[PDB]
């Protein structure tokens, strides 16, 4: 694989009363793969993300089995040559971009350096290079907003900017964190149409983190869902939302507003996440769950392989009726 | 009686340069447009990236001065200040910030930022404020644990959450819901929508929403306006927006919605030509480089918003049909 | 051959009449200018300057000068002399500082401080030119200091044909600063706080000067200049701060000058305030202090200990009177006679500036506190800055104040005088209020008579008189010390606190 | 029309309060003149008078600010010469000596402060930061002289006080500037230049080292603020070298209070140089204006409060534009 | 369980702690202290009583050196030791009113400059380029004809040429904050003034202000020392460490301890004021929580 993670996780706070916020977390990434990430806010899909750069801060810890990157396991060779490594091949797009851009340089010097960086082109062609990328994603007015502040972009230029100069990157395997958050259904449409151009072009991998459940369902190969620090679920894009295996993608897309009449209250799961003090035994969703049997409420479920290669993290593994 | 908010021909230009010495140009960030909000009703602003709809949302939320139009609430002239009104109109028109983290004091600790609008505007006791600030939380499925944080150790659909329990704290009149949604999964969104109806039918809590994903503008709205290149170009109720859209820059949007059954998905119009440019809009119609009904009047004349059956369209091929 | 000299601080002008400062006069007088007489170097001895000869009347009333023939002023980029030194020179000399009427009396300020000063202007009645080469002062009272007073820095010859040249030429002001005299070296530039430089005057009436020319080098901290003296970029040095003196004792590469200074430092008792109004109690608090510690601590050695307010190697001096020597004892006994067992408190004046005669004020009346201390004298250590400590001594605030004086001219009166006299009261110069008879009696006459066994005598009467009451008490005489290289030959020593170059050779 | 804003109030409020300042204090020039000597009363009198003393403030000040209105700052009492060309060649040596002092304090402590953040609770952090403090809280006399016994004394490495070697002298018929780095580079004979360089090190060590502490704990601390934001995260994350993300990222969001520390410690080397100025034999400003203030010459006080009051206003005017040059959202 | 909630004083105690230097400062900072106001009972001697015998004796491990004086004497025969823990009163003192008054007054006027702008800030920041144009003797000689000779005049003095260092590093600082979404957010629920640039934008200037206070300790103490060498400082006899290290300067190059002991008594307190200032900035950081 190019990227393998092997049971990851991440804790916050003191290390007496770690905050699990990624949890044996396992997954792998081929070359030209895209991976799609889905799960209720708070599960841990940016903590995962930056743990896998090295982009956790002093009070955070991150921990792995395995977590190697093409040939190199990036916890045994030196920081030094983890970060020539990583930083040469891999690129994220964070989830805020008001915080993620430099508030004092313009979007044309932010740009050109990931250029000069990763390409190594003259002025002038950097400066053509990114109005090129500036149009791929759709910006009014490239020419000019090369010379702009982030804080005079909107929310969706300064997102479309950092997918820019993630693409300027031009890296083997691209983390996309909400990448369509602040943007408009159509320019939406364009940015998953040019990442999924360049995927199959340059045989990129990708990682779809999203609330996004019809968008990922069209554009991954492989999908995981994730709750409360672990995956719950984890095969193929196209089957995890027609059958589901797992108790919680079901109750995750009964959600959706397709379901519901014109005025109504939408449906959800009737409970609030497990925190630091309230953490179950067993089951993290033991005290949501409709089909909650007292093995639960006692033993940690295994991410069950069934026969069709597809994962959950049930002792019953739903049917394709949607029952245990 | 006047409308809770009534808008009329808002607009508001933000100052340019290129370097310190360089001459200062002219972004037509919203060259905008009236509109009345009711009690207990909820309008939804749906657009372009970059089209005005934040802009918007500070001038109603006062704050900041447009560069042109007026801004009644009840009747009250938001744009000249009163001190015997202006502390009963600040707490009585509120916002949720669009990327909120920024929005979130780095110093202050989450019960501290949900506490302060009630320390400001109420006689509540430390208790009963905690009390309140908990009972917000609750309602939007945060914990406890999580009012002694800091705004930097959460994730984004957190802030997202601080954000709405600051904005909806007050017993408000009208919220401003900048992107409100966005950063949540489905059934926390479906828990947040839920609670901005449940105060809508209980309070008469009125909504300003702007929101990119159709699939929620589809369900909790009562009105639908339309923007485009800082101006709005179709306004309706809701059936008549989603179900007959008229103006073919929301003939293209709406085309383009994600929908989770293979069957629904369709080919998304895919709009081709030149993006007009906030520096410098296209004389007449913003939307005529990438227009598929290219008609005369558009590269010349304004559109402006006409009746065609209380559905205000601002089109010249919707005026030739009619 | 260049000598470079490491200034206290920096010259205020060079037309040495209108400014009091010895660091001016080093830069502004000695080099620049001849006076009609001039002071030995090394002495208070009056010798003959651009005077050759000179006569007193009968009366004491007429000082007539014979002046010297050939004697040729420098050169400057707007002046060349036409003529040698001529009696109306020295008119316009003495005629500038003492007439209203005259075109330069207002030129630069008008601020002839020791001609008014020195009541030159009631002395002299008139300035004579008897002939082109005589001169003729006839004073309104006899005064034997007069001839004395004619040989300090004031009574500097300024020619006349500069003069009203630069008057004529509409700039009257360039007579002070761009200065012509007939002294041995003339002004090729200053370089304002920073240095001086000076030529040889190859014209130059005396012997010429050995060295070509001589720098001052303005170096305002004492310590830094026996840095520059250390690494030969400097060759004389004055004022060097007391805790060096044993270090440049044992130097190798130097000479550490030494002269008995003609100065004095004092502390002086109001007599007008109620517990210094007896003379029991003025010399109670005299024979509590310890004056050989505070020479020790205070002077760090440099200074000599003081008995009576005239210098030991001044003439008129009172070495058969005997101090009022360390006595703890005898000072406890003296305030009970008095009534004053019970203690009092007192205030000790100090300046916060340092002076030639005393080095360091606040130690000095620390040390003062506790010898009054263990007397039973509560002495409270008052300081301000040197201007508000000026004024408010004058105007008599004080009941103890530290004090002193630098010689002008090495004549008795010069200390009596102006400092315990009447006069001097009236001028606010008397720190001490104290107007005694039997003392004026004596140093008034020793002024007006030319019998130099009678000033004597009646200045040896005047310490004797003066030593009783204790109007005072006398604390030191500080030594002059000059850094000097070993490479420098023919350096000397002036009491008078001057700096001079002209007999200085290098080799 | 001139950019500085305020104009008449400022020049009524430096004018009217360092002249009535000076007026407060006791004593008068012809006093201190004087010394330990009496002057008679009916001298002291006239001679006030003559200077024009014995009117009240309120006509003093307006006779005062008619002249410099008029152009006119009056004649030093002290040099006897306009406070002008009084002040124009010290002004010179102090800005000479004050910009070599802040290229000194900047070229050490803008790289320094950033390697003390960079590698936090570290042997150089401590050290730096150490001897940074240790200079900060010296004497400048003590200081001063540690340098001068060791470099220029026991190690004759350098020259020891004075601005120029002594018995070096420039021809007065060349074009001067009055700058000695300038004069020399282009009036000077061979080896001239050399000299005047060799004479500015020990005093600008001294004198950037007071600045050098506050810029190196300035950056240091400004430096601990911004390494930990989001976007040095993406800095780090865009594959560029560390020496990108600290001199390109950081740095930058880092500078606005060290270019404000830099605008108020020029402030202070314009004024309040004189331990420097003692030690170190400079012709400065600092020299000039506590003699003035000792000896009463208050044209001298007067005018060169002005001076350097327009002067400190002029430099915090330019930081405040160059804040919008560090931070474009002040603009 | 939920651990106990911790009050603002113990989460600032809690984080202070780690930064192993910043409990180093503040134990010296408390010894001191305890030095300084039980003098009386601990010092070797009463400070001026003179040791004639004894002038310039050296510590007590130099040739000619006694156990009687254990960092020697200064050149009137005074125990250095005694002089330094008296000298610890006044130069606490002076050193703690002088920042204090001038942070609050810096930290009063930089937040109303930075946060009301315009004419406002105009005046203010001309005020205060006034206030570093006068010289500090200059005010120093006023401040004493206004109201006598007292140890507090020379603070007002020193006071006010420290405030305009806290003024504008506190605008700079306000400048940043006042454009920033969570003063506009605090803004629409309704803040005043007085909230807004008090309770709001303070806590994120702090960084800065740290710094200056930390250094500011030294020129209380340096710049009180050169005012001493005219008539403004401690009444003589009384000890003060920068008093009796101007006065003693000139023992240098001879009797080095009399310069030593006074520069080691200040340097310790400047370095570990510094190291308090960095806990305090890790106390307040809340990426470090
Ligand atoms: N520094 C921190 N200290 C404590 N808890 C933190 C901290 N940073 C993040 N968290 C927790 O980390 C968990 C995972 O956070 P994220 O990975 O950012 O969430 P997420 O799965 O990406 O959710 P979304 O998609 O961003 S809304 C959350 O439950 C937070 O409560
Ligand atoms: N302070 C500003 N200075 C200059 N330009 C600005 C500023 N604020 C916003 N803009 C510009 O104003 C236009 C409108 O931006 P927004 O109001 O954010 O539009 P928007 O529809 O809300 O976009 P979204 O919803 O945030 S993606 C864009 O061209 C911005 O770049
Ligand atoms: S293991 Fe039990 S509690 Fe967990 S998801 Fe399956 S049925 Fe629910
Ligand atoms: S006016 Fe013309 S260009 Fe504009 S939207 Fe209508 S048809 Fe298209």
């Amino acid at each position: 694989a190019l990227l393998n993670v092997d049971k990851l996780s991440v804790h916050f706070g003191d290390e007496s009363a770690p905050f699990r916020a990624v949890d044996r977390i396992s997954y792998s990434v081929k070359q030209g793969e895209v991976v799609g990430i889905v799960g209720e806010s708070g599960s841990g899909k940016s903590v995962s993300s930056l743990a896998i750069m090295g982009l956790i801060d002093y009070p955070g810890r991150v921990m792995a089995e395995k977590l190697e990157f093409n040939g190199q396991d990036l916890q045994r060779i030196s920081e030094k040559e983890r970060r020539n490594l990583v930083g040469a091949e891999v690129a994220m797009i964070f989830q805020d971009p008001m915080t993620s851009l430099n508030p004092c340089y313009t979007v044309g010097f932010q740009i050109m350096e990931a250029i000069k960086v990763h390409q190594g082109g003259n002025k002038s062609t950097r400066r053509q290079r990114a109005i090129d990328l500036l149009n791929q994603v759709g910006i009014p007015d490239p020419a000019s907003r090369l010379d702009v502040y982030p804080h005079q972009l909107s929310g969706g230029m300064s997102q479309r900017v950092m997918i820019a100069m993630a693409i300027a990157c031009r890296p083997k395997l691209l983390i996309a964190d909400q990448p369509t958050t602040a943007l408009d259904v159509t320019i939406q449409a364009q940015i998953i149409e040019l990442l999924l151009e360049l995927q199959q072009k340059e045989n990129m991998a990708l990682v779809l983190i999203t609330h996004d459940l019809a968008l990922v369902a069209e554009a991954a190969h492989k999908i995981i869902v994730m709750y409360a620090g672990q995956v719950v679920e984890t095969g193929d894009a196209h089957a995890i939302f027609h059958a589901p295996r797992h108790p919680y993608t079901q109750a995750l897309l009964r959600a959706l507003p397709e379901f519901a009449q014109d005025k109504e209250r939408l449906a959800s799961l009737p409970g609030v996440v497990p925190g630091k003090y309230d953490r179950p035994n067993g089951c993290l969703l033991n005290p949501r769950c409709p089909y909650a049997t007292d093995r639960c409420r006692a033993e940690e479920p295994a991410l069950n392989m069934l026969a069709d290669g597809r994962q959950s993290k049930c002792h019953y593994p739903l049917d394709d009726a949607g029952r245990p | 009686q006047q409308p809770l908010l009534q808008a009329i021909d808002l607009k508001k230009h933000y100052p340019v340069k290129k370097g310190m010495f360089a001459p200062e140009r002219l972004v037509k960030a919203l060259d905008g447009v009236s509109f009345n909000l009711e009690r207990g009703k909820t309008l939804a602003v749906v657009g372009e990236s970059g089209c005005g709809k934040s802009t918007l949302g500070r001038l109603l939320t006062m704050i900041e001065m447009p560069t042109g139009g007026e801004l009644y609430y009840q009747g009250q002239d938001l744009l000249k200040h009163d001190p015997q009104a202006q502390k009963l109109r600040r707490q009585k028109i509120q916002i949720v910030f669009q990327n909120p983290y920024g929005s979130l004091n780095p110093r202050k600790k989450v019960g501290q930022i949900l506490e302060e609008p009630l320390l400001i505007n109420t006689s509540l006791s430390k208790e009963q404020r905690r009390e309140k600030a908990l009972s917000m939380m609750a309602k939007v499925g945060l914990k406890t644990e999580h009012y002694d944080r800091y705004p930097h150790m959460f994730s984004g659909g957190q802030r997202q959450r601080i954000a709405i329990a600051r904005g909806l704290m007050l017993d408000p009149d009208v919220v401003i819901a900048d992107q409100p949604v966005s950063a949540l999964d489905v059934s926390v969104r479906a828990q947040v929508l839920n609670l901005m109806m449940d105060l809508q039918q209980e309070l008469g809590l009125s909504y300003v929403f702007i929101s990119h994903d159709l699939s929620v503008v589809e369900h909790i709205a009562d009105e639908v306006m339309v923007m485009y290149l800082g101006r709005c170009v179709e306004k309706g109720t809701k059936d008549q927006i989603f179900n007959n859209p008229r103006h073919p820059y929301t003939q293209a949007l709406l085309s383009a919605t994600p929908r989770l059954n293979p069957d629904d998905r369709r080919e998304r119009i895919k709009l081709s030509g030149e993006l007009p440019s906030p520096l410098n809009p296209p004389p007449g119609c913003a939307f005529n480089a990438r227009c598929r009904r290219r008609f005369g009047p558009c590269t010349q004349l304004q559109p402006q918003l006409k009746d065609y059956g209380g559905q205000l369209v601002a089109c010249f091929a919707v005026d030739q049909d009619e | 051959k260049t000598l470079v000299y490491c200034s206290e601080g920096s010259p205020e002008g060079f037309n040495p009449q209108l400014f009091t400062s010895g660091t001016t006069y080093d830069a502004s007088s000695v080099p620049l200018y001849n006076r009609l007489v001039e002071f030995k170097i090394g002495t208070t001895e009056v010798i003959p300057g651009l005077a050759e000869k000179w006569e007193v009347s009968e009366d004491g009333k007429t000082y007539t000068f014979h002046l010297r023939k050939g004697v040729k002023w420098h050169d400057n980029k707007e002046f060349k002399p036409t003529r040698e030194l001529n009696a109306d020179d020295v008119v316009f000399s003495f005629d500038r500082q003492k007439n209203a009427q005259n075109p330069y009396h207002k030129v630069s300020g008008g601020s002839y401080e020791y001609f008014e000063g020195m009541g030159l202007p009631e002395l002299i009645s008139e300035v004579k030119k008897v002939d082109d080469n005589t001169v003729q002062f006839v004073l309104t009272r006899p005064e034997a200091p007069f001839l004395a007073d004619l040989a300090m820095d004031f009574a500097s010859i300024l020619s006349k044909e500069y003069a009203d040249a630069m008057m004529k030429a509409g700039t009257p002001e360039k007579l002070d600063l761009n200065p012509i005299g007939t002294g041995p070296f003339q002004l090729q530039q200053y370089q304002k706080d920073s240095r001086i430089r000076y030529k040889a005057f190859d014209g130059y009436w005396g012997t010429k000067p050995q060295i070509d020319t001589l720098v001052f080098s303005i170096t305002p901290d004492a310590s830094v200049r026996y840095a520059k003296l250390q690494k030969n970029e400097c060759q004389v040095m004055p004022y060097p701060n007391p805790a060096d003196i044993a270090r440049m004792k044992q130097d190798k590469s130097i000479n550490l000058m030494e002269m008995p200074g003609l100065n004095v430092g004092y502390l002086s008792y109001n007599v007008q305030k109620k517990p210094l109004d007896d003379v029991k109690v003025r010399q109670a608090l005299t024979y509590a202090v310890n004056k050989d510690a505070i020479i020790k601590a205070v002077y760090q050695g440099a200074g000599v200990s003081a008995k009576n307010l005239i210098p030991p190697t001044m003439w008129g001096y009172n070495d058969d009177v005997q101090d009022y020597t360390y006595d703890p004892e005898k000072a406890k006994a003296l305030l009970k006679e008095a009534g004053l067992e019970k203690g009092f408190s007192i205030d000790l004046w100090a300046m916060p500036v340092q002076r030639p005669y005393n080095p360091n004020a606040r130690r000095m009346a620390e040390m003062i506190q506790a010898d009054w201390a263990k007397v039973g004298v509560q002495a409270k250590i008052v300081t301000y800055e040197w201007g508000e400590y000026l004024k408010r001594a004058k105007d008599g605030e004080h009941q103890t104040v530290m004090m002193g004086w630098t010689g002008d001219n090495g004549d008795p009166d010069n200390f009596f005088a102006t400092l315990f006299s009447c006069a001097a009261s009236e001028q606010g110069s008397n720190y001490s209020k104290w107007c005694y008879k039997p003392f004026e009696d004596l140093i008034q006459p020793a002024r007006a008579t030319d019998d130099h066994n009678k000033r004597v005598e009646l200045y040896k009467q005047a310490q004797v008189v003066m030593h009783d009451q204790a109007p005072a008490l006398i604390i030191a005489h500080s030594t002059v010390f000059e850094p000097v290289r070993k490479e420098v030959k023919g350096y000397v020593v002036d009491p008078l606190g001057k700096h001079h170059f002209e007999n200085v050779s290098i080799e | 029309l001139r950019r500085l804003g305020l104009v008449i109030p400022t020049f009524i409020g430096i004018t009217l309060l360092t002249f009535a300042f000076v007026h407060m204090i006791p004593g008068d020039p012809v006093m201190i003149m004087a010394g330990e000597r009496g002057i008679s009363p009916e001298r002291h009198a006239q001679l006030l008078a003559e200077l024009g003393l014995d009117k009240p403030m309120w006509q003093q000040y307006l006779h005062y600010i008619w002249g410099v209105m008029h152009g006119d700052l009056g004649i030093s009492m002290k040099s006897r010469i306009p406070v002008w060309e009084e002040f124009v060649p010290r002004f010179q040596a102090t800005l000479e000596l004050g910009v070599c002092a802040m290229i000194f304090a900047t070229a050490v402590g803008i790289p320094v402060g950033v390697l003390a953040a960079v590698k936090r609770g570290s042997i150089f952090d401590h050290t730096a930061v150490g001897l940074a403090l240790t200079g900060y809280s010296m004497p400048i006399f003590w200081w001063g002289m540690m340098l001068i016994m060791l470099v220029s004394v026991h190690w004759n490495l350098t020259p020891v006080s004075g601005r120029v070697s002594d018995m070096v002298f420039l021809d007065d018929s060349n074009p001067l500037t009055g700058f000695m780095l300038i004069d020399t580079a282009i009036w000077g004979e061979d080896g001239n230049f050399i000299d005047a360089v060799a004479h500015m090190i020990l005093p600008a060590i001294v004198l950037g080292t007071i600045p050098l502490a506050v810029i190196v704990r300035m950056t240091r601390s400004s430096m601990l603020e911004v390494l930990g934001e989001d976007y040095i995260r993406t800095a780090r994350a865009k594959g560029l070298t560390r020496m990108r993300v600290i001199i390109v990222h950081a740095l930058r969001n880092a500078m606005l209070p060290v270019v404000t520390v830099i605008g108020l410690q020029v402030g202070t080397l314009l004024a309040g140089a004189i331990l420097t100025e003692t030690i170190f034999s400079w012709p400065g400003l600092g020299r000039w204006l506590i003699d003035a203030l000792q000896r009463r010459d208050y044209p001298v006080v007067q005018g060169g409060v002005l001076l350097v009051a327009t002067m400190i206003i002029l430099v915090n005017l330019l930081v405040d534009l160059l804040y919008g040059v560090v931070n474009p959202r002040i603009r | 369980s939920a651990p106990v909630p911790m009050t603002p004083l113990q989460e600032f105690w809690h984080y202070f702690k780690r930064n192993k230097g910043a409990v180093v400062g503040l134990v010296y900072v408390v010894i001191v202290l305890f030095i300084a106001i039980f003098a009386n009972w601990i010092a070797p001697y009463n400070p001026a009583e003179q040791f004639r015998d004894a002038l310039l004796a050296p510590p007590a491990w130099q040739e000619g050196g006694s156990m009687a004086h254990l960092l020697g004497t200064d050149d009137v025969g005074r125990d250095v030791l005694s002089r330094l823990m008296y000298g610890a009163r006044l130069s606490l003192l002076v050193g703690c009113l002088v920042v204090v008054l001038s942070l609050i007054m810096g930290v009063i006027l930089g937040l109303i400059a930075g946060y009301f702008g315009g004419l406002v800030d105009n005046i203010i920041m001309r005020v205060v380029d006034i206030m570093l144009a006068l010289p500090s003797l200059l005010l120093a000689l006023v401040l004493v004809a206004i109201f006598g000779p007292s140890i507090g005049n020379a603070a007002l003095a020193l006071t006010f040429v420290a405030l305009p260092h806290y003024v504008r590093l506190t605008r700079a600082a306000v400048l940043v904050e006042v454009n920033r979404d969570y003063v506009t957010a605090s803004r629409v629920a309704g803040a005043g003034a007085m909230r807004q640039m008090f309770i709001n934008i303070f806590p994120n200037c702090l960084a800065p202000l740290i710094v200056q206070a930390s250094l500011g300790f030294s020129n209380a103490i340096l710049d009180m020392a050169a005012l001493g060498f005219l008539g403004m400082g401690a009444q003589p006899p009384t000890p003060e460490w920068g008093t009796m290290l101007s006065d003693v300067l000139q023992f240098a190059q001879s009797a080095w301890w009399v310069v030593t002991f006074p520069g080691l008594a200040i340097l310790l307190t400047v370095a570990l004021f510094n190291l308090m200032g960095d806990g305090l900035r890790d106390a307040l950081d809340p990426k470090l929580k």
